[PDB]
DNA sequence: GTGATATCTGCTTTGGGTGGGTGGGTGGGTTGAGGCAATA
DNA sequence: AAGCAGATATCAC
């Protein structure tokens, strides 16, 4: 072999490295102790440490990884068995903290050398079995033999040892020994790409415990050996092309993006009198002065109680003029939730809402037990509207296509954003006629909010100052906001984990009286409420109880739910002509005054 | 990460698309004798000599214009604290006119960010100063007409 | 003199349209123009 | 040109 590698000297040097190196008790001695405690036989070693201690050992590791790494394994095994008298022997995984190469600059001089590259995973293959030891059985005497694989070639026996028959040994594929392999496609990082060039892609091969350690979408630093392999002209001939193909044999992956103390902090927050407003403020610091919308979105994030007999999910629609902060709110909620999806109602959209050989479930099914953010709600076609109505009413999605008949669970909360059909919101027009959506679909939303653009000058000045301040915000404030967001996420996770509020007797009486009063308002003069709204109240009440980290729904929760529902209706249920109390616009899609006027017109034309 | 320069003939493009443009310029050619006479004199000269009629200042060649454009692009000027109040005063003035016009103008919060973007571009040609904000304001109001 | 085992000989391969659309597109080939059903 | 199937003469024991 053309290598200046003496195995014994390398092993001794590496054992010396483990014994004496100190991180600026040897660090890797502590690592071996932790290995014994945990039981995972993998030792990661930073190549920078090896370089610092020994520049020859580092140089040999980089130049001849295939020869040198096994000697490192031998050294670590010997040392570890001395210090602590395990399913497998420990395996060293040298790695570089930072990439040493760009995917675009890989060269022939790097073949069979240890390199580190950064990238984003796009595809991973299913597991590929590799034969390590073949199993043969004589087709006459049943005598069995085992042959070790040698550089991808197997020495098939020619004569049975026991009975001496020739050409009688058949390979039993499923009695052999196999190991795992996986193909991964790594895409060049957007930052390192030259301007205007398409991303480059590289092939990686992972084996044994490194399979399935990355998923598509991951951003990773990969340390491995650069390989060059010949390509056959066709499968039948032994001719090869003079230009070789390349891949990387993965050696190390680095993914580059409750505690009792944490629970104590969360409970301490939950004890504070104004936890509701604190969480609401933390929800979206950038948006300005949309307090009730933020409170509703917080309650949607917490959700109501899963009774398991009843949708427990809270649906919110934000309709308003263009140039407001609707998309920003949807983005902030999408970032916050763990199982959320951000999508658009337009059909041309990259990510679809509908389920469509591989069965592909849409965003609504993917957001099951989560929140689906739908940005261009008004731009949905009729089929998408039917799908959304089915999801919101039944919490399931039925498919009968290509011989597949099934029902998919979709228990998802919809946060939707809507714009008017005109260039601006029309005060003369109601909500239904401002946004061209069926009233049947609108009646499935618990809360509808209106984000109108004021004509006030003082509002313009205040918003301008807000935006300028944000344009000049400092890094410490941004970090503080990030910490508050993390606290909010942990609080919501804990509440979902351990809190299941239930209705107390006083809450029940409060809800019944609330519904009766809402009905009375209309009954005094029309109808001012319908039973579905009562259900909404219950959900909201439960959500509020969950914010306090309380297992009992109290009267305060009911009062808050009533206030929020009454504010949303006052925002979105107002008839531009006369007043608000009329909810017939939601139930029938036509204003009561409009209905009377149309009746008059029809009667007159009938005259 | 590219800039968009679009050309369209009035009919109906969606408003969601038009509000994203920093400058929306409506080029209208209303016939007028003297201006039409001047335009014709220019065009006939170009056909006659295959170049524009001479002017007091000679236009710069493309080879040389691409050097200054690249050189300017290296600077990264910043907007001071002090201008914050003045830029704000301009924004409300623009907003008030838009509400008074009752036309389909797209003056919104997005407009404020546009003033900064243009102001820094003007400085990169020349730390931003009040003269760059004045030019940015003038260029934009002339666009909304 | 029999059992390998080394040498020699003949077949057909390739994807391709002079090898068919009377083989079949579940054996496998970009680009465009042309009928359908559902569509608006 | 490249490679497998078949035929067959040939060394060795
Ligand atoms: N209430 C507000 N709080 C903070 N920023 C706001 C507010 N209203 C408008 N803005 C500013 O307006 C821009 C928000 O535009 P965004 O894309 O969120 O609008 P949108 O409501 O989704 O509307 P559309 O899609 O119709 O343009 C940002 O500049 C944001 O700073
Ligand atoms: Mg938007
Ligand atoms: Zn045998």
């Amino acid at each position: 072999w053309g290598t200046d590698v003496n195995v014994a000297a390398c092993k001794e040097n590496f054992q010396r490295f483990l014994q004496r190196f100190i991180d600026p008790e040897p660090l890797y001695m502590q690592r071996l102790g932790e290995i014994n405690v945990i039981g995972e036989p993998f030792l990661n070693v930073n190549c920078e440490h090896i370089k610092s201690f020994d520049k020859n050992l580092y140089r040999q590791l980089i130049s001849y990884p295939q020869e040198v790494i096994p000697t490192f394994d031998m050294a670590v095994n010997e040392i570890f068995f001395d210090r602590y008298p395990l399913e497998h022997q420990i395996q060293v995984r040298p790695f570089n903290a930072l990439k040493t190469k760009n995917m675009r600059n890989l060269n022939p001089e790097d073949i069979d050398q240890l390199i580190t590259i950064s990238g984003m995973v796009i595809r991973t293959s299913q597991l590929i079995p590799e034969m390590q030891e073949a199993f043969f059985q004589c087709q006459v005497c049943a005598h069995t033999t085992r042959v070790e694989m040698d550089r991808g070639r197997i020495a098939e026996p020619s004569v049975c040892g026991r009975c001496h028959t020739t050409h009688s040994m058949a390979l039993i594929h499923n009695r052999s020994l196999f190991s795992d392999k996986q193909m991964i496609k790594l895409q060049e990082s957007p930052e390192d790409m030259p301007a205007g060039q398409t991303p480059h892609t590289v092939i990686l091969f992972a084996h044994n415990d490194l399979v399935d350690k990355v998923q598509p979408g991951d951003r990773v630093n990969v340390t491995g050996i650069y390989r060059a392999v010949p390509i056959r002209v066709n499968p039948r001939v032994s001719n090869v092309k003079s230009v070789y193909k390349t891949h990387i044999d993965v050696i190390h992956y680095r993914k580059t993006d409750f505690s009792e103390k944490r629970v104590e902090l969360l409970k301490e927050l939950s004890r504070k009198p104004d936890i509701y407003e604190r969480l609401a403020s933390a929800l979206a610091p950038s948006i300005y002065e949309h307090e009730d919308i933020k409170k509703g979105i917080l309650l949607q994030l917490f959700g109501g109680t899963r009774k398991d007999f009843f949708r427990a999910e809270i649906n919110i629609l934000l309709c308003g003029d263009p140039g407001t902060s609707k998309s920003q709110l949807l983005q902030y909620v999408y970032n916050l939730v763990p199982r959320g999806q951000y999508t658009s109602g337009k059909g041309s959209s990259a990510v679809g809402l509908t389920a469509y050989l591989v069965l592909q479930t849409g965003a609504l099914v993917l957001s099951d037990n989560g929140i689906c953010c739908i940005d261009e709600f008004d731009k949905m076609n009729e089929s998408t509207r039917s799908v959304l109505h089915e999801v919101m009413e039944q919490q399931t999605l039925s498919i009968a296509k290509a011989g597949i008949i099934c029902q998919l669970n979709a228990r998802t909360s919809v946060l939707a954003a809507a714009n008017p059909i005109e260039s601006q919101w029309n005060p003369k027009k109601t909500t239904i006629e401002n946004i061209q959506l069926p009233h049947t679909l609108l009646s499935r939303f618990d809360l509808i909010f209106l984000l109108l653009d004021p004509q006030d000058e003082a509002y313009d000045r205040r918003l301008a100052h807000h935006l300028v301040a944000l344009y000049y915000q400092s890094e410490e404030q941004a970090e503080e906001e990030l910490l508050d967001m993390a606290v909010l996420k942990d609080y919501i996770a804990y509440a979902h984990s351990t809190i299941m509020p239930r209705l107390s007797e006083e809450a029940s009486q409060a809800l019944i009286e609330a519904y009766v009063d809402m009905r009375k308002i209309g009954s005094s003069r029309m109808v001012s409420a319908y039973p579905r709204q009562l259900e909404s109240l219950i959900r909201l009440a439960e959500a509020h109880a969950k914010v306090r980290l309380s297992n009992k729904v109290e009267a305060i929760d009911v009062e808050e739910a009533k206030r929020l529902h009454r504010e949303a209706l006052k925002q979105s249920a107002t008839d531009p002509r006369t007043g608000i109390v009329d909810i017939s616009i939601l139930t029938t899609g036509m204003s009561a005054t409009s209905r009377k006027r149309k009746e008059e017109l029809a009667e007159a034309l009938k005259k | 990460r590219c800039s968009i320069l679009a050309a369209a003939n009035p009919a109906q493009l969606p408003a969601a698309l038009l509000s994203r443009f920093d400058l929306l310029w409506l080029i209208q050619d209303r016939p007028d004798r003297d201006n039409d006479l001047r335009l014709a004199q220019h065009i006939t000269y170009v056909h006659q000599h295959s170049r524009q009629p001479p002017s007091q200042f000679e236009p710069l060649d493309m080879k040389l214009m691409r050097r200054y454009i690249a050189m300017c692009r290296e600077k990264q000027p910043m907007v001071p604290e002090s201008l914050a109040d003045y830029i704000t005063a301009a924004y409300v003035e623009m907003r008030r006119e838009a509400w008074a016009s009752k036309d389909a103008t797209y003056t919104s919060a997005r407009t404020l960010l546009a003033i900064l973007r243009l102001s820094t571009a003007l400085a990169r040609l020349r730390v931003v100063e009040k003269e760059d904000v004045n030019e940015a304001i003038r260029l934009m109001e002339m666009s909304k007409d």
